[PDB]
RNA sequence: GUUUCUCUUCAGAUCGCAUAAAUCUUUCGCCUUUUACUAAAGAUUUCCGUGGAGAGGAACACCAAUUUUUUGAGCCUUGCCUUGGCAAGGCU
């Protein structure tokens, strides 16, 4: 019947580079900001489009005094997607858009040759180094501790 | 190791009030603060009896554990997730 | 005088002597004990005397 | 929700998707941002249990 | 571990009440796993209340039954 | 604090009531929140920043009222500060002509309306420890230090009220008399300001003359509490006042490709760049930033869009800075629809904010000064 | 016990990390007319597939050294208690 699946990941790690041209490689879905489905959601509940979304045929179809507004810098049409009850009016139909996701921060290792876990060159150095050394409540040397005969690191084979 | 539930029971105790009897026959009545795991305890805020009846008032006492033969634990423990 | 960190209905309040007053655009309202009353200019300095 | 999970046995986590126990508003969870601060109580043990 | 936490009780000024109606009281620097004291300016309470004065004293632990604080720690 | 202004209005006049009854209940749900009328009946709401304010809104239409409700364009307050001494001495006398109040103002030396908002000073301590401040750290001197009087608009307000008249000029028995009711238009004054019904900030008032009634009915009171405020409005208005915009601080995670861009972003928003460092461990710079927060308005979606989601920033409150231009050029004209050039800001700022508060276009100076002030203003 | 095939029942679920058509009520548009349409909303069904449970078939198959457990034991004298014993105290 075909059902289910069970790989090994040495399978998966050949197949995912063979369709390697097919995909694409972020990391991160930070990159949809206002290019998702619920900002385009939020651009069909009101009649204003985003510059790259697609369009629609609308769903439909003193307090204003300019002189009082200060019109610093224009309305840019990806503000009331963003903010969709604050910078509009009657947000009916409209959907909250996820706001943030913490960047995945991935170096991809070039070539296998190299060690899994090393300092790859893109990472910024660490300067720190202690200068002003502190010094904390480290015990004295030799003062009565010693482990028993058999305790190793966990994992240490 | 097997440090079984009575032990925990007493460690739970903490910090409330618990009575206290030695085999001489004084009884300790006292707010407790620790308790190790072969029974010392320490005991503040006592008022003891006396074998013969008269009252004390005490700062802070430590009492070794195997001179105990009863403590009387607070009745809310019963509940405890030890039990 | 304004009354210093009291408001209500986020209208700064004003004492006129010993009267509570707000101004809602002109109109004078006096501290009844329980409701504001819309006061007349005269009224208020003959009640503040 | 790790304490949460330790001391509510019948609740657990999805496996694709994280749960926001404290969000518990739809507007809360719809942004992925809290907005409002939500107390918990629980009784969690010590090492010493 | 095994020691007894009796490292807050030092330099303070101890009584000690021990077996067989006993009485000591001391200014106090030891223990060990057992709890054996080494008490320091150590007076021996007799039964008539005729005190003596004493100099430093080892303790057996199993003798203890109490150990109280006559100035706090 | 809470700098960004929106306001509101129903859309049907009739639903009002129930407007108000959400307005009180959002109030209780977000503690900082300040609902506030003003003297033009705009209901106006208070918020700490962009996604604050979104949540608010959202909260008010659907959860409590569920009535349709017009959005006013987002605003921030400003403040009224001085930047130069007094040109003139200037007086006022009480409506009875029985008292003459004279009064200066001058800026407060770069600094110490900082630290009374820190509370690193009180007027609940006594006069020598007070003294011993002021003169250790800011080198007043000790007979000035010792004459303060009280902070404005209130006991941590940024402005302070200092009385440098001699004991040989101005009986300070009698003096004593009238200063409870000195310091309560002090902070009345302060509170409101004359140029746009907006705070002031910064300033130093000294008093250098006082004649006072030796009757109790025509000091005291009613004669001396406007009087005072009028001369505060006279001493601020000659001492050539400026507007003072509130700035955010900005801190933006970008890789390093992306940096560029922020630069960018920044330089059409009058920002100025202040740090740029890596962050040690890992591939992402920090940048910092200050920035003016009316136009701080989208700079997080614009910034997130240029990048390719790269970038995110995070804003919060800072100094105050003062506004180029001057609010009182007569000669300036607002060209309604333009982003108008930075020297006629302040100009523009000041009219507006009248327009929305109802108030005069233009600060008709009679108003606060008497005649012979304007006599010796012609002269 | 693992696979298979068939039947029954419940489906709350990205029943589906995919995405079709039809009917009706309205707002539209080209429009002689009508299908066939357009493109938005709502109420609806049809179709390609699915999961859970159950029934039945078929095919291959260890320490006595103070902190408890290898014991400071045991013996007397006073008061009360009708007696019995209790409160102790003193010993080796």
């Amino acid at each position: 019947t075909y059902q289910r699946w069970q790989f090994t990941l040495p399978m998966m790690s050949t197949l995912y580079r063979l369709a390697n041209q097919l995909l694409t490689d972020l990391v991160d879905d930070n990159y949809f900001y206002l290019f998702d489905l619920k900002a385009f959601f939020t651009s069909k509940a009101l009649n204003m489009a985003i510059p790259g979304g697609p369009k629609f045929e609308p769903l439909v179809r003193e307090f204003n005094d300019i002189n009082k507004i200060i019109i610093r810098q224009p309305i840019r049409t990806e503000y009331k997607i963003a903010f969709p009850y604050l910078y509009n009016n009657l947000p009916h139909h409209v959907h909250l858009t996820w706001y943030h996701t913490p960047n995945v921060v991935f170096i991809k290792t070039e070539d296998p040759d190299l060690p899994a876990f090393y300092f790859d060159p893109l990472i910024n150095p660490i300067s720190h180094r202690h200068s002003v050394k502190s010094q904390e409540p480290l015990p004295d040397d030799d003062e009565e501790f010693e482990l028993p005969e058999f305790v190793e690191p966990f994992l240490k084979d | 190791m097997s440090i079984g539930v009575p032990i925990k029971v007493l460690h739970e105790a903490e910090g409330h009030i618990v009575t206290c009897e030695t085999n001489t026959g004084e009884v300790y009545r006292g707010k407790l603060i620790e308790a190790e795991d072969n029974m010392n305890c320490q005991m503040s805020n006592i008022t003891v009896t006396y074998r013969d009846g008269r009252v004390a008032q005490l700062e802070q006492v430590y009492i070794r554990g195997s001179k105990i033969r009863f403590l009387i634990l607070p009745d809310m423990l019963k509940n405890a997730p030890m039990l | 005088m304004p009354v210093i960190g009291k408001r209500h209905e986020g209208k700064q309040l004003y004492t006129f002597g010993r009267i509570v007053i707000y101004i809602d655009r002109g109109v004078v309202f006096v501290q009844g004990e329980k409701t504001w009353v819309p006061t007349s200019l005269q009224s208020l300095i003959d009640m503040a005397k | 929700d790790c304490l949460i999970e330790q001391t509510h046995p019948e609740i657990r986590k999805r496996y694709d998707q994280d749960l926001c126990y404290t969000d518990i508003l739809f507007t809360e969870q719809e942004r992925g941002v809290g907005i409002k601060s939500t107390p918990v109580t629980v009784v969690l043990p010590d090492t010493k249990g | 571990a095994h020691p007894p936490e009796l490292k807050k009780f030092m330099d303070k000024k101890l009584s000690l009440k021990l077996n067989g109606g006993r009485h000591v009281q001391g200014i106090l620097r030891g223990f060990d796993p057992f709890m054996n004291l080494v008490i320091d300016e150590c007076v021996e309470m007799a039964t008539s209340g005729q005190q003596n004065n004493i100099g430093m004293v080892v303790i057996r632990g199993n003798s203890i039954i109490m150990l109280e604080a006559l100035e706090r720690v | 604090t809470s700098v960004i202004k929106i306001a509101v209005e129903p859309v049907n006049p009739s639903e009002l009531p129930k407007m108000l009854d959400g307005l009180r209940k959002v109030n209780k749900s977000y503690p900082s929140l300040t609902t506030k009328v003003e003297e033009s009946g705009e209901h106006v709401i208070l918020g700490t920043g962009e996604l604050y304010l979104d949540c608010v809104m959202h909260d008010l239409r659907k959860m409590y009222s569920e009535i349709d409700i017009k959005v006013a364009d987002p605003v921030v307050t400003f403040c009224e500060t001085v930047v130069e001494t007094s040109s003139l001495k200037c007086f006022a006398e009480t409506p009875n002509k029985k008292n003459k109040i004279t009064m200066i103002a001058e800026p407060l030396e770069k600094g110490l309306a900082e630290d009374i908002e820190n509370e690193v000073v009180q007027i609940t301590w006594n006069r020598k420890k007070l003294g011993e401040f002021f003169q250790t750290k800011y080198d007043w001197d000790l007979l000035a230090a010792r004459s303060i009087w009280a902070f404005g608009p209130d006991a941590t307000g940024p402005n302070i009220l200092v009385d440098d008249t001699l004991p040989s000029e101005v009986d300070k028995a009698l003096l004593g008399s009238v200063k409870d009711s000195i310091v309560q238009g002090f902070q009345w004054g302060t509170r409101e300001g004359p140029l746009c019904d907006e705070l002031i900030r910064n300033v130093k008032f000294k008093i250098l003359d006082a004649v006072v009634a030796q009757e109790p009915l025509h000091r005291g009171g009613g004669q001396i509490i406007p009087t005072a405020r009028r001369v505060v409005y006279s001493a601020f208005l000659m001492a050539t006042p400026r507007l003072m915009e509130p700035y955010y601080f900005v801190e933006v995670q970008a890789p390093a490709d992306c940096v560029s861009a922020v630069y960018t972003v920044l330089a059409r928003r009058r920002g100025h760049v202040t740090q740029d460092a890596p962050i040690p461990g890992s591939p992402l710079y920090t940048i910092k930033a200050f920035i003016p927060a009316i136009d701080s308005f989208g700079f997080e979606t614009d910034l997130r869009t240029h990048t390719q989601g790269q970038a995110f920033s995070l804003s919060v409150f800072h100094h105050w800075q003062i506004v180029p231009g001057d609010p009182l050029d007569k000669s300036i004209v607002i060209r309604p629809l333009e982003p108008q050039p930075a020297p006629h800001l302040a100009r523009e700022f000041m009219i507006k904010t009248r327009r929305r508060k109802g108030l005069s276009e233009d600060v008709s100076i009679s108003k606060f000064f008497d005649d012979p002030m304007l006599l010796e203003l012609a002269k």
